[PDB]
């Protein structure tokens, strides 16, 4: 079992036997920026721009989801 | 309503089987792919000749900030602090006092351009069109400190860019 | 002679480029078993055995000048066919799978 | 002795700024605008900027996105492995000074706490054209270097 | 006079490689709806010079190498071997006229895998050695088909002399009687030089001066494979009183084949490692063995055995 | 003055294609093999 | 049409006023297209358009060789475009400042400045407010 230590940035800890993948362990949090906590210090309008920056490929869809909830 | 993207049975008659055999051995789909990249070779490229040519922008473009004046030269900003209150990044810092002529005016107006998210909420909140995001976007710096704007910097941007800023506001204010 | 000079020049130039590539101003004043599959050993060994028989096929362009073409053609095909049997054996014994 | 040194600076400065190979830390949103600067409209390759290079062959690091505390040691490790000369371009508000997450418990307030930065590109995100202006500005900065002139006055 | 001649081969090869890097970036650019280098010199003509100067004054970062001797040997071996592959090429006259020139080229290219092996041993890293062992396993596998395909073609030529391939193709290109072999030959060169869609050293690793020398060797080999493909399958007619007419036609074919490497790189995704091994061991090799059998029999049954000399 | 707003043209926009269009080209497998064998035979002769 | 293509290429040399002018724009702007001279600003930048070109390449500027005392023969910069032409060059409008001049104000900069970062003219931040706490100043005459 050979262990290998390696959109954004991802850390994959993998175990291989020859060519095969026995286990994939994604280690995330490399882009955790406490957005959910920051939103608690914003008004509802002030929080809206945070949703552009989640799935920052689908900005207005994220805006739409937040708007519908509000 | 739905459709199947990949639910088909290949025809198993000899002509169809030989067609697939010919594709496998003679690489026909791969040759077809080469035709597509060849066709692009002879297409005019989409590249523009920056900085001699520029990407199109609209009057609404949110760029570098600036503080504006009335035609007389009086500042438009009256230190209401609505911009500072709405700023999602807390990138605006304001102090004010009665000016020597009794006017309501700021003594500090800082924008930390490295906190700012260029959202334009400040120019929406301003009741007198004092703070705007201008059309400039070519103001990168060699140091961090150069991006911590004070009132002097922002007033100069207003005096520097007013000719364009006034024209852009003219083009879009009926949408606001 | 000409061949030895050509060889000397090629590797001498490669040596000079390499040592020059390593030395330039700068201006600065301040024995085990690899965790690697048995499958890759078999690829190397299979290459070796197939390579040895290609060594025996290399003389075929000259052998076709023979007056004994019955024998030459039979032996040439016999060899290539045995080469194919070797591949079919590797193949059917799962010597070519990577899983 | 002094004419030669000035011309030799010009040559090596020209070669380095004409052949700027970037390693992109595509950390977040700003990486999308970096991809657009590689895309046909701007085509960074036409300036001699290769689309992607490994760190060991890289001349410039573009920090394109938020740098979290969890990610900071890795970013420093990559920077230390760059061969010199090496330059850092900080792209966008997050990398510039923390931006919209500046007050977060998990965010580095500016990538210049971790590595020395040569150019700061403002915006959230900067437009692909704004990044290209920043890259060209770095080229102008390299053009002003006088390494051999200072070497021979030592 | 001969040392002049050697230099008239070596220096142009390195120049051709330098400007192949420009041509690759521009061809790929235009197939991608962009332009590629066009600022550094007119139409990017100074881009190779800027890149070369930049690479050679870059900091030469040597990590702790396990074997200093093998750290220097591998690039010297790679560059020296690459240059050596050109000395028997008839353009239309070779620098050295070898009776067994085809075998010499076969013998020399089979040593090119040592520089991969020695660089993994010199990398002082387990993962770099493993990557080097995968590259070797790929290279030697496709050596198998190249050698057998080459032998099959020479059964129509009758000789190991490279200039005999010119005589053999006086009336007609060998691509016509041997296009199935040409197809697999061409794909084999791509996998042999570790080119896309067989660029698995770059793909797998993704998941200064010395670097430049390895790169020049690799690109010198890419041009040479395509020169060899042009001689083997698209033979240019040679007129002894106007040898430069051969060289121009010869050069154009070689350039077009070299650009087809570029064209192919722009068009396909990459193979999986096991998938390119299956392509060789389960597809090309069975068909090359059958076509080797066929090409031994065909001259005998048509009464078309070529002359020994 | 009358309200003026971004609106579609009277009658709407013209039709817009969206279905996959991958046109069929080339010969049948029989013909392709026939040409290849024919080329080989000419080369052999 | 291969001949007509070459004629147009030759016309570009004439369009740029000879071989020297042709080679100057080639080495300064890497582009030898001939366009209609829309206008020239007070700094010497010249502005061209060609509406046969696709959107994005239909407008361009040839930067002056000297601006505010700086040699810009080789060192051109996007910030060198003054605001009144900036709107037209980026297609925020269809009217160049020659046809629709900007409104004049007494406080608007008469002289545009380009990006001054990294020069002695660079911006340096500071607090614009006055001291808030005033210290007691002891008397200058002894009387302990
Ligand atoms: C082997 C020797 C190779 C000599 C390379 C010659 C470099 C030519 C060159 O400098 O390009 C022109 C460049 C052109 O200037 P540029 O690089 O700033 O380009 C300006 C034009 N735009 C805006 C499009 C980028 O000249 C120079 O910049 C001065 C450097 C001279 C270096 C030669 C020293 C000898
Ligand atoms: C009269 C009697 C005569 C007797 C002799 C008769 C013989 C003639 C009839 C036989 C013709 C044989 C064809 C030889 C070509 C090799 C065919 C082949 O191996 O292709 C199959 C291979 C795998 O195919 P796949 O679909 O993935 O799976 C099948 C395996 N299970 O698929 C592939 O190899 C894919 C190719 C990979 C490379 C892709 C990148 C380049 C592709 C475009 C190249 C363009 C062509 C190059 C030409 C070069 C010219 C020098
Ligand atoms: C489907 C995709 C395939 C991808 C594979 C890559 C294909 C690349 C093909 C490269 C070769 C293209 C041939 C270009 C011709 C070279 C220019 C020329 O002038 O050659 C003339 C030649 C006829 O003359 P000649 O070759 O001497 O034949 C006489 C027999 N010996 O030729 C006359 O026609
Ligand atoms: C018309 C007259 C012609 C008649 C010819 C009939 C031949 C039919 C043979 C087909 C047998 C077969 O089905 O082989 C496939 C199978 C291996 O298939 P595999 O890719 O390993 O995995 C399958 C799961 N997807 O089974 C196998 O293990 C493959 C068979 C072993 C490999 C044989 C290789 C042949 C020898 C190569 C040289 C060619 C012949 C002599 C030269
Ligand atoms: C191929 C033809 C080339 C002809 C041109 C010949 C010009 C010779 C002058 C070369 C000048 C090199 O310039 C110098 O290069 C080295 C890289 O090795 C850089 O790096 C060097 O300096 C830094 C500190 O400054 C050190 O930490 C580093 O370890 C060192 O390698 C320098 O930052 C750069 O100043
Ligand atoms: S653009 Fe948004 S983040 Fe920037 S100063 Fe204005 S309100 Fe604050
Ligand atoms: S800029 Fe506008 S919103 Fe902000 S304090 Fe001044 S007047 Fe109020
Ligand atoms: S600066 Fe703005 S666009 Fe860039 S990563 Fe941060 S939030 Fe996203």
């Amino acid at each position: 079992n050979l262990t290998l230590n390696f959109h954004g940035v991802l850390r994959l800890v993998m175990e291989l036997s020859g060519e095969m993948v026995r286990k994939c362990d994604p280690h995330i949090g490399l882009l955790h920026r406490g957005t959910e906590k920051l939103i608690e210090y914003k008004t509802y309008l002030q929080a809206l721009p945070y949703f552009d920056r989640l799935d920052y490929v689908s900005m207005m869809c994220n805006e739409q989801a937040y708007s519908l909830a509000v | 309503t739905y459709k199947y993207v990949n639910l088909r049975e290949p025809s198993m008659d000899m002509k169809s089987v030989t067609d697939r055999a010919a594709q496998t051995l003679l690489w026909t789909e791969l040759i077809r792919g080469l035709g597509m990249t060849l066709s692009y070779l002879f297409r005019e490229p989409a590249t523009i000749n920056y900085p001699f040519e520029k990407g199109p922008l609209s009057p609404r473009f949110r760029g570098e900030h600036a503080l504006r004046r009335y035609p007389s030269g009086e500042e438009r900003c009256i230190a209401c602090k609505l911009c500072e209150a709405v700023c999602p990044a807390q990138a605006i810092t304001i102090e004010a006092e009665p000016r020597a002529d009794g006017s309501r005016r700021t003594t500090r107006y800082d924008i930390d351009m490295t906190k700012c998210i260029y959202c334009g909420f400040c120019q929406e909140a301003c009741p007198v069109d004092a703070i705007v995001e201008g059309p400039n976007f070519e103001f990168s710096t060699e140091t961090h400190e150069e991006l911590l704007y004070n009132k002097e910097k922002l007033l100069n941007n207003g005096d520097k860019w007013e000719a364009e800023i006034a024209a852009n506001i003219q083009a879009d204010y009926l949408y606001r | 002679m000409n061949l030895m000079l050509a060889l000397l020049t090629n590797f001498t130039l490669a040596t000079l480029l390499v040592i020059i590539a390593f030395w330039l101003p700068q201006l600065n004043v301040y024995s085990a078993r690899l965790p690697f599959s048995m499958k890759f050993f078999l690829v190397a060994i299979t290459f070796l055995l197939f390579d040895l028989e290609i060594a025996l096929l290399l003389p075929l362009p000259w052998a076709s000048q023979t007056a004994n073409l019955n024998t030459m053609l039979t032996m040439a095909l016999f060899l290539i066919i045995l080469l194919a049997v070797s591949l079919a054996y590797e193949w059917t014994q799962k010597g070519l799978e990577w899983t | 002795g002094e004419y030669v040194v000035a011309k030799l600076d010009d040559l090596i400065n020209w070669a380095r700024r004409s052949s700027l190979w970037p390693m992109t830390f595509g950390l977040a949103c700003c990486a999308v605008e970096m991809m657009h600067m590689a895309a046909p409209r701007y085509d960074m390759d036409r300036f001699g900027v290769v689309f992607r290079a490994s760190p060991r062959q890289s001349d410039v690091m573009i920090v394109a996105g938020t740098l979290t505390n969890k990610m900071a040691p890795a970013l420093r490790k990559v920077y230390d492995q760059m061969p010199e000369p090496r330059y850092v371009v900080s792209m966008g508000s997050c990398a510039n000074g923390g931006g919209y997450y500046h007050y977060s418990y998990s965010v580095v307030r500016g990538c210049d706490r971790i590595v020395p930065v040569d150019i700061y590109v403002p915006g959230c995100p900067p437009t692909a054209e704004a990044l290209l202006y920043g890259i060209l500005q770095l080229q102008k900065k390299i053009k002003r270097e006088k390494r051999l002139r200072i070497w021979y006055r030592r | 006079m001969f040392m002049i001649n050697i230099l008239m081969l070596i220096i142009p090869i390195l120049l051709a490689v330098a400007f192949l890097t420009l041509v690759e970036r521009k061809v790929l650019g235009y197939m991608q709806l962009r332009k590629g280098p066009n600022v550094v010199g007119p139409y990017g003509l100074l881009q190779p010079i800027a890149d070369a100067i930049k690479l050679f004054i870059k900091e030469p970062l040597r990590p702790a190498t396990s074997s200093a001797s093998m750290f220097i040997l591998a690039p010297i071996m790679a560059l020296g071997l690459a240059l050596t592959m050109w000395i028997p090429l008839p353009m239309p006259y070779p620098l050295i006229n070898m009776n067994l020139g085809v075998l010499f080229m076969l013998a020399m290219s089979s040593l090119a895998v040592y520089s991969i092996l020695w660089s993994g041993w010199a990398s002082n890293s387990k993962y770099a050695l493993i990557g080097a062992l995968r590259a070797v396993a790929q290279t030697i596998s496709y050596e198998v088909t190249l050698a057998i395909i080459l032998l099959s073609v020479l059964l129509m030529s009758g000789s190991f002399t490279l200039s005999t391939l010119i005589t053999t193709q006086e009336q007609m290109w060998l691509i016509l009687p041997a296009w199935p072999l040409a197809m697999m030959w061409f794909i084999s060169t791509l996998a042999e030089t570790n080119r896309a869609p067989f660029d698995l050293t770059e793909g797998e690793s993704e998941l200064a001066g010395p670097f430049a020398l390895f790169f020049m060797a690799e690109y010198a080999n890419i041009i040479m494979m395509n020169i060899f493909t042009a001689i083997l399958f698209l033979g240019t007619s040679h007129n002894p009183h106007m040898p430069e007419l051969y060289t121009i036609n010869f050069t154009i074919k070689s350039l077009l084949l070299t650009m087809s490497f570029l064209w192919i790189r722009a068009s396909y995704p990459r193979f999986r490692y096991d998938q390119l091994m299956h392509l060789l061991w389960k597809n090309f090799l069975p068909l090359t063995l059958a076509l080797c059998m066929w090409h031994v029999s065909l001259p005998i049954l048509t009464s078309g055995i070529p002359p020994q000399t | 003055s009358k309200v003026k707003q971004d609106m579609p043209p009277v009658g709407g926009y013209g039709p817009i294609d969206y279905k996959r269009n991958l046109p069929r080209r080339g010969l049948s497998g029989y013909s392709m093999f026939a040409v290849g064998i024919g080329a080989l035979l000419f080369g052999y002769w | 049409e291969l001949l007509q293509v070459l004629k147009r290429g030759l016309q570009q040399v004439s369009g740029h006023g000879g071989l020297r002018g042709y080679l100057r724009v080639l080495f300064r702007a890497n582009d030898v297209r001939v366009g209609t001279l829309v206008g020239e600003d007070k700094y010497g930048n010249k502005y061209y358009e060609d509406n046969k070109q696709f959107f994005g390449r239909h407008r361009w500027v040839i930067y002056t060789t000297e601006m505010n005392g700086k040699n810009t023969f080789w060192d051109v910069d996007g910030s060198m475009v003054p605001p009144e032409w900036h709107r037209w060059l980026h297609c925020m409008t269809d009217d160049p400042p020659t046809v629709k001049p900007p409104t004049a104000r007494k406080f608007i900069w008469t002289n545009h400045k380009f990006n001054l970062s990294g020069t002695p003219q660079q911006y340096v931040p500071y607090s614009t407010t006055r001291k808030k706490i005033q210290e007691w100043v002891p008397p200058s005459t002894p009387y302990k």
